[PDB]
């Protein structure tokens, strides 16, 4: 399923903006939440998107008929025991290995970030790139 | 995500109870604890595996280890014979799930 | 911070029934809220969540197509429509304050038993 995030990353009031841009990127962190990006023209069912996704192991890119959703991400978690980020689940579409350090890189896309779910909470209350 | 604990827990007066939940997803995230007595909402005891809201006297402490969560009560009084239950959430947010509930009996 | 259930009744099957939880005491705009029921005899029982702005809501699979939660911040009300009621449907319907920044429910209603049959 997707998520509505878009407001009237960043938090301790909840804001979030990750706009559809028109069609260099560039990333500086080190927490590795730039995953991957979303290039097409309309971004739903009706044509054709290629989904450029990076995970831990491996990079997965895909040309399809992918339904995205409005504020499509990939979810992470701190695990309790292992102490450190993992990922849970990803909310990109409905339907259908090279990401302080600086990462620098068909009408519209979308950036796709890693978020927290502690910022997946029902309250109000609880990332940055250029083009 | 589902989460197991005993049907119930019997415990003398002034010993210590242990009502342990567990699951694979108790490994993951951190486990809330609630009280609830007969005709009463369910008060939060316990939240982050150990620690207590400051309604929550000193008896009451948790731990955690693996996929197991236990609640220990010391000093086991009359008025701690209520229905305990393990809560938790998903990885995304989108679904809250309870254990069955232990019934401690004092 | 007080709420308060109300709407609960008994209805026969196949009918639906509509609740409603009076907030006070706190910025409710500010809160997601939460539905959690109880059978007699039995467990508690999560059944679903919205958001603070009504922006997300979520459902247990068992009540999944079959209840709406909607909210009011303009009167401070949450909501809770129920159609098509069935008798597995019978509990007690706490409503529920989502604590800010984290998985618990810090404050609970007092509830409204809802039966079907
Ligand atoms: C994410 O948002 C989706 C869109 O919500 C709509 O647009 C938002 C910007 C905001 O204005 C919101 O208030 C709007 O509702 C959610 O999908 C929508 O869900 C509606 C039901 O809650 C649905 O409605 C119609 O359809 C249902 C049956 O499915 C009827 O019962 C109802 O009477 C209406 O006819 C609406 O069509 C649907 N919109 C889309 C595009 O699917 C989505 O659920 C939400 N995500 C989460 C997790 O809540
Ligand atoms: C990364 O994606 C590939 C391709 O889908 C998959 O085989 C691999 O298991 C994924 N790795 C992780 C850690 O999810
Ligand atoms: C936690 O660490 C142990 C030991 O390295 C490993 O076997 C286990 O798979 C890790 N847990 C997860 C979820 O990766």
């Amino acid at each position: 399923q997707c998520v509505n995030l878009t407001t009237r990353i960043h938090v301790g009031t909840k804001r979030f903006d990750n706009p559809v841009l028109p069609f260099y990127f560039a990333s500086t962190e080190k927490s590795n939440i730039i995953r991957g990006w979303i290039f097409g023209t309309t971004l739903d069912s009706k044509t054709q998107s290629l989904l450029i996704v990076n995970n831990a192991t491996n990079v997965v890119i895909k040309v399809c008929e992918f339904q995205f959703c409005n504020d499509p991400f990939l979810g992470v978690y701190y695990h309790k025991n292992n102490k450190s980020w993992m990922e849970s689940e990803f909310r990109v579409y409905s339907s259908a290995p090279f990401l302080k350090n600086l990462r620098e890189f068909i009408t519209r896309f979308q950036t796709l970030l890693a978020l927290h779910r502690s910022y997946l909470t029902p309250g109000d209350s609880s990332a940055a790139y250029y083009v | 995500y589902e989460l197991t604990q005993p049907p119930s827990v019997s415990v003398s007066p002034g010993q210590t109870a242990r009502i342990t939940c567990s699951g694979d997803a108790l490994a993951k995230h951190y486990a809330y604890w609630y009280r609830q007595k007969p005709g009463q909402a369910p008060v939060l005891v316990i939240y982050k595996d150990s620690e207590r809201p400051s309604g929550i006297p000193e008896r009451f402490s948790g731990s955690s280890s693996g996929t197991t969560v236990t609640l220990t009560i010391s000093g086991v009084q009359a008025e701690d014979e209520a229905d305990y239950y393990c809560q938790s959430a998903d990885s995304i947010g989108s679904s809250w799930v309870f254990g069955g509930g232990t019934k401690l009996t004092v | 911070v007080q709420l308060v259930e109300s709407g609960g009744g008994v209805v026969q099957p196949g009918r639906s029934l509509r609740l409603s939880c009076a907030a006070s005491g706190f910025t409710f705009s500010s809160y997601g809220m939460h539905w959690v029921r109880q059978a007699p005899g039995k467990g508690l029982e999560w059944v679903t969540v919205i958001w603070y702005d009504g922006s997300n809501r979520y459902y247990a699979d068992s009540v999944k197509g079959r209840f709406t939660i909607s909210r009011d911040n303009s009167k401070n009300t949450l909501y809770l429509q129920m159609d098509s009621l069935r008798a597995e449907d019978t509990a007690v319907y706490y409503c529920a304050r989502a604590v800010a920044g984290e998985w618990y429910f810090d404050y609970w209603g007092q509830g409204t038993l809802v039966t079907v049959s």
